[PDB]
């Protein structure tokens, strides 16, 4: 298949919430894509594999990736470095939509957020690589973990992620 | 500015001409001796970063001096750049983005802008770090000129 399809296994201090799998927009966005692909099944000795969500806001989303710092300043893309918006074709039309976190234009690194309502402020902005297909519920029982400011209650992890399909 | 209204809450005003004028007068006077910058303190209170460039673009004459100052601004919000990493987006519902160093000194930031910064909760005092840069450059002229 031309667009892969991701896993990520999450847990709760620990514990095991379930599994949220992501249908990535090869066919669109095939550098980004393949980046957080890469990054997912830890296929270049690094990745999401162990890493947590450091910041959740309910009702807008969650956001991990940063397998370096754990706290949003860090994270790296397989590129060897930070790489380019590749396009703004897709929207962030709802809940379930997996957009690159950035700190300004051509500033994609490994940080990425999954949406938890349609965020039309942030079309241009982030670019839009794939959506949630399994699991929707986990990621709105992810939400219950946010907070205004984005702190974490608990300590939400991907335990294991990889590809399917 | 942004004015404290005695009923609660900062409120916008329309920069004031007299004020304006008044900075004028005590330039076109004073030929950058030490006592412009207390002055210029003593009429920029509340001044968005808008307000102080109306402020400075106003002094007729002295075009090597406001050049010079420029420069230091520039440099200082270049500084202030490198020192201070863009936070991480995506930008929560109701926030307004933050302000980087030309955000401040007012040269690629709008008037709705600056004034959502001051006077948001808590106030991001855009105006009074842009004040600080505009008093380091101050210097630098009534170094040079006195």
């Amino acid at each position: 298949m031309v667009n892969p399809t991701v896993f990520f296994d999450i847990a709760v201090d620990g514990e095991p919430l379930g599994r949220v799998s992501f249908e990535l927009f090869a066919d669109k966005v095939p550098k980004t894509a393949e980046n957080f692909r890469a990054l997912s099944t830890g296929e270049k000795g690094f990745g999401y594999k162990g890493s947590c969500f450091h910041r959740i806001i309910p009702g807008f989303m969650c956001q991990g990736g940063d397998f370096t710092r754990h706290n949003g300043t860090g994270g790296k893309s397989i590129y060897g470095e930070k790489f380019e918006d590749e396009n703004f074709i897709l929207k962030h039309t709802g809940p379930g939509i997996l957009s690159m976190a950035n700190a300004g234009p051509n500033t994609n690194g490994s940080q990425f957020f999954i949406c938890t309502a349609k965020t039309e402020w942030l079309d241009g902005k982030h670019v839009v690589f794939g959506k949630v297909k399994e699991g929707m519920n986990i990621v709105e029982a992810m939400e219950r973990f946010g907070s205004r400011n984005g702190k974490t209650s608990k300590k939400i992890t991907i335990a294991d992620c990889g590809q399917l399909e | 500015p942004i004015v404290q209204n005695l009923q609660g809450q900062m409120v916008h005003q329309a920069i004031s001409p007299r004020t304006l004028n008044a900075w004028v007068k005590v330039v076109e006077e004073k030929a950058f001796s030490p006592e412009v910058i207390p002055m210029f303190s003593a009429l920029s209170e509340g001044a968005t970063p808008q307000d102080l460039n109306t402020m400075l673009n106003t002094v007729g004459g002295h075009q090597a001096a406001m050049q010079m100052l420029k420069e230091t601004i520039n440099e200082e919000a270049a500084e202030w750049d490198r020192t201070h990493p863009p936070a991480m987006g995506p930008l929560p519902p109701g926030q307004i983005r933050e302000p980087r160093g030309s955000d401040i000194a007012g040269t690629t930031s709008t008037l709705q802008e600056q004034i959502g910064w001051m006077t948001h909760n808590p106030p991001i005092p855009v105006g009074e770090i842009y004040k600080r840069w505009i008093i380091l450059g101050l210097n630098k002229i009534v170094r040079m000129y006195s």
